[PDB]
């Protein structure tokens, strides 16, 4: 029973990325390689959103009780190198590569997240002078 | 001559179509989106889009001004050039109405992140050309380009085809003008309490 | 007699954008405890005297009611991705406020929104290619229909 | 004229063992410390990269005295 | 919506703010455990009178404000349906841990530990038991 | 203590130019000019109004700003006035008519601070709008030639949804000229008689 939920929910959605915060990790890491060869105040905004897109494993990982800097620090150190399906696992507070621990996520919310988070951000910064009746 | 219901995104609606006989002379558009927000700005641009195609008539409805801010500097170019033929007080006038109309490249250059101090400048050597001739030729409709990632100058309009209606920028000046000259031209209020 | 803005008058300038910022990073920080699977419950009282316990990004969402015209926004993003998608709720919001703090010292230093807006559309198309790159899809490469599951 | 000018040439090539100015160090400084600061971590790694950042500050000032877009000259000098 | 006297809390302030709460609620019950508990005079907000030393009742009687507090009175008023001779007991110790986990806090240990590390301790003591 | 002298219509609000109200005027003009000036280019943005029902509104259109805010001040009623008649006579450029009003006002400013009479002002104005108007007969490039094609629509048609929703021009643009297509009669080159009205197209959105 347990093996057929877990293989009925991998079913469900084929389309799958590296969890424990490694697809984050990777988006990242490209993001600030494509930033050292860009120019102008793009590789400043691209830096930003890269330090942003990490957001989420350092949160997961102070809910969880880990110490954020450590783990951060050595997900950086193995993320940056060999594979890139190093993450944040959470049995034990250490980096492992979630791929072959079968720790993963739908690609496909990942994308739609994203772009939910890139439209509100949008929005809510689109206007820098606004005037606004109270109601 | 056809009636049915069609499901459009899972919400089934009944449409009244004419395809030979009777040919209906009103369309409708559906707009599709998961943000309410992006669908009233859509819907406020397909009105805006449709009020504009209802002017597309003979009183200088077809003709068609370089936009993005091209006509808006020679505007300022030949105000400036009659002012100072313009004797009397009525020069300085004349400079500040020319003068007026440097807003809408300010405007653009502000909105599109660009900077003001090195936009004008170019936009004025632009459209203000010295060419070996009596005649001004080469690209004299040089307009205000948005950029966003990388560019240098301006961008010409005939590139991206950026055109205004004669009559739409016409008619906007002169309720412009009336505008602030009925304003102006109160130099004193006086009301009494309801 | 009746007036729109109800008497309220607003500013103008970076100081708007600046405390939509703020409200937004208020909204992050109060939606911060849920995320994840251990992340802490949060206890809200409606106006009932009615009290709920729950990490439930979208009950939170539902109860806080935020009044703030701009957080609005990302609520109703976040609720959409929620009735949508109903996976990452949280997170969305999450990556919404960290860009909004971010985007701050953007704005102090004088840079425009439209330069903002324009680079994080280009960031997020590069991560929207490398997750493409990234998405694991194997029928019969190094395994089977069967072998993967 | 040319007493200033044999002045500080003088003072040039006195010094045996110079480096580039105008901010070339410090943006060096920047990238090589970014980069060397992705192969320490152990609470490190957040220090050392403040303190290569740090080392903008110089052409960021240095720019905008020069009544120049800030912004542009020292992403096009840390792109470089 | 209700903005207006909306009530919120740090982490910082949170965390002290919930223990002081349950100490407070402890303190109401704390004269009650055992044989030898002392009777209170409670005056429920719906007009009943009564004397009694019995820690649900004094629960069920006494209301208040404090979310953090209803929380106990809550979990008192579940336990009385089950067993209910040891809601005095079951509050005091529930404040007892609080406190300690207070303590464990301020050493800098999350709360999350202390909660996997409480569970553990009443496994074991379980067990022994 | 201070005693009041000059003062014998009302201590209702009055304004006089004695203390400089025509630039007073101008200044209060001012705070929906910046307002406006936000609204025009095609990288425009948008404002967030609450409206009277509690609900939030969000639109790129100046007009409609203009609309759900409360104006007080006669100056800036004129020109609301000017904007719902340049809506709707023409359709469009409202932001146009605001911001070229505001920007009128604000060189009146710096004239009245020199030290030239209105008068003089006025008629410099007026002059140098029949010679705008008069110029920009000369200023046409091109022309519609009215075909009713989509490919021509769509040169208008641009523009038009340009400054109001940006990023989606392509696609919209497109919509508009199908739906202008299926209602255009079998007709070409002919401006004097009408033959499209603006509602005969309907707008609906499904989420």
């Amino acid at each position: 029973h347990d093996a057929i939920m877990i293989v009925k929910r991998a079913l469900q959605n084929k389309l799958i990325v590296a969890g424990g915060g490694a697809t984050e990790m990777e988006v990242s890491k490209c993001l600030r390689d494509y930033s050292k060869t860009i120019a102008g105040k793009q590789q400043m905004i691209i830096n930003a959103f890269a330090k942003a897109l990490e957001v989420i494993p350092r949160q997961l990982c102070e809910n969880a009780g880990f110490d954020a800097i450590e783990i951060l620090n050595k997900l950086r150190l193995a993320h940056s190198k060999g594979e890139k399906w190093y993450g944040v696992v959470f049995e034990t507070e250490n980096i492992g590569d979630n791929f072959a621990k079968f720790v993963w996520e739908p690609a496909l919310v990942k994308i739609n997240a994203l772009n939910s988070a890139t439209e509100a951000t949008n929005l809510i910064l689109s206007v820098d002078e606004t005037i606004t009746n109270k109601g | 001559e056809t009636v049915k219901t069609m499901e459009i995104g899972g919400d089934r609606v009944t449409v009244f179509k004419q395809e030979q006989g009777e040919i209906s002379r009103t369309s409708t558009i559906i707009l599709r989106g998961a943000t309410q927000n992006n669908l009233d700005d859509i819907e406020r641009a397909i009105d805006d889009g449709v009020a504009a195609v209802k002017g597309l008539m003979k009183p200088s409805g077809g003709k068609l001004l370089p936009g993005a801010g091209a006509t808006e500097i020679e505007l300022i170019s030949r105000i400036t050039k009659y002012g100072e033929r313009t004797p009397g007080l009525l020069q300085l006038a004349i400079k500040q109405f020319a003068v007026a109309f440097e807003v809408v490249p300010r405007t653009l250059a502000e909105t599109a992140g660009l900077d003001v101090n090195e936009v004008l400048p170019n936009l004025y050597a632009a459209h203000n050309v010295t060419e070996p001739g009596a005649v001004k030729t080469d690209h004299l409709y040089k307009g205000v380009d948005i950029d966003g990632e990388s560019d240098e100058g301006v961008k010409d309009i005939r590139e991206e085809n950026i055109y205004d209606m004669l009559a739409t920028k016409k008619f906007a000046i002169n309720v412009a003008t009336e505008a602030a000259t009925t304003v102006l031209s109160i130099d004193q209020i006086i009301m009494a309490k309801k | 007699i009746v007036v729109l803005k109800e008497g309220t008058d607003a500013s103008q300038g970076k100081g708007q954008i600046i405390s939509n910022i703020n409200a937004c990073v208020a909204v992050q920080e109060a939606l911060k405890p849920t995320l994840g699977p251990l992340g802490s419950d949060i206890l809200i009282v409606t106006s009932n005297q009615k009290t709920t316990i729950s990490n439930d990004g979208a009950t939170i969402l539902k109860l806080l009611d935020v009044v703030h015209p701009a957080a609005k926004t990302l609520v109703d993003i976040s609720r959409a991705q929620d009735a949508e998608v109903g996976d990452g709720t949280t997170s969305v919001t999450i990556l919404a406020g960290e860009l909004m703090k971010e985007a701050k010292p953007f704005l102090e230093e004088g840079i425009s929104s439209h330069l903002i807006m324009k680079g994080y559309r280009k960031a997020v198309s590069l991560a929207v290619e490398k997750i493409n790159e990234l998405a694991v899809d194997i029928t019969s490469e190094k395994s089977s229909g069967r072998e993967l599951l | 004229s040319l007493h200033d000018s044999l002045s500080v040439v003088k003072r040039t090539l006195e010094s045996g063992n110079v480096v580039p100015g105008g901010g070339c160090v410090e943006a060096a400084l920047n990238i090589y410390l970014d980069n060397f600061a992705t192969t320490v971590g152990s609470r490190e790694q957040l220090a050392i990269a403040e303190f290569a950042a740090a080392l903008l500050i110089i052409p960021k000032t240095l720019a905008v005295n020069a009544a120049k877009d800030s912004s542009e000259l020292v992403a096009k000098l840390r792109s470089y | 919506k209700d903005q207006g006297n909306k009530k919120r809390q740090h982490g910082l302030e949170a965390k002290k703010s919930h223990i002081l709460a349950a100490r407070s609620v402890a303190s109401i019950i704390k004269t009650s455990l055992g044989p030898r508990g002392l009777d209170k005079i409670l005056i429920s907000p719906d007009g009943e009178i009564t004397i009694t030393n019995d820690g649900a009742t004094i629960l069920s009687q006494m209301e208040l404000d404090n979310e953090i507090a209803k929380l106990l009175v809550q979990l008192s008023k579940s336990q009385d349906d089950e067993i209910g001779d040891g809601t005095t007991g079951v509050v005091v110790l529930a404040s007892a841990l609080l406190d300690q986990a207070l303590e464990l806090i301020q050493k800098g240990i999350h709360p999350i530990k202390i909660a996997n590390g409480f569970d553990e301790a009443a496994k074991l003591a379980i067990s022994k038991l | 203590q201070n005693p009041n002298a000059g003062l014998f219509k009302q201590g209702y609000n009055s304004y006089s130019n004695a203390d400089g109200q025509i630039i007073k005027s101008i200044a209060a003009i001012r705070e929906l000019h910046q307002m406006c000036l936000t609204s025009m280019g095609p990288c425009g943005r948008n404002k967030i109004i609450v409206n009277h029902l509690g609900k939030i509104i969000i639109t790129n259109d100046a007009a409609t700003m203009l609309r759900e805010l409360d104006i007080v001040h006669p100056a800036v009623k004129v020109l609301v006035m000017a904007t719902e008649q340049q809506k709707i006579d023409m359709g469009d450029g409202t932001n146009l008519v605001m911001i070229l009003a505001g920007e009128l006002l604000n060189v009146s400013e710096k004239l009245i601070s020199m030290g030239l009479s209105a008068v003089e002002i006025i008629q410099g104005y007026n002059m140098a709008r029949k010679f705008t108007l008069k110029e920009l007969d000369e200023m046409v490039v091109g022309e519609i030639t009215d075909k009713n094609d989509k490919n021509e629509l769509l040169k208008m048609i641009k523009p038009v949804i340009s400054s109001k929703k940006y990023g989606s021009e392509d696609i919209l643009s497109e919509l508009v000229s199908e739906a202008v297509s299926h209602v255009l009669p079998v007709a070409q080159q002919a401006g004097e008689i009408p033959y499209f009205n603006v509602d005969s197209i309907r707008v609906v959105k499904i989420m």
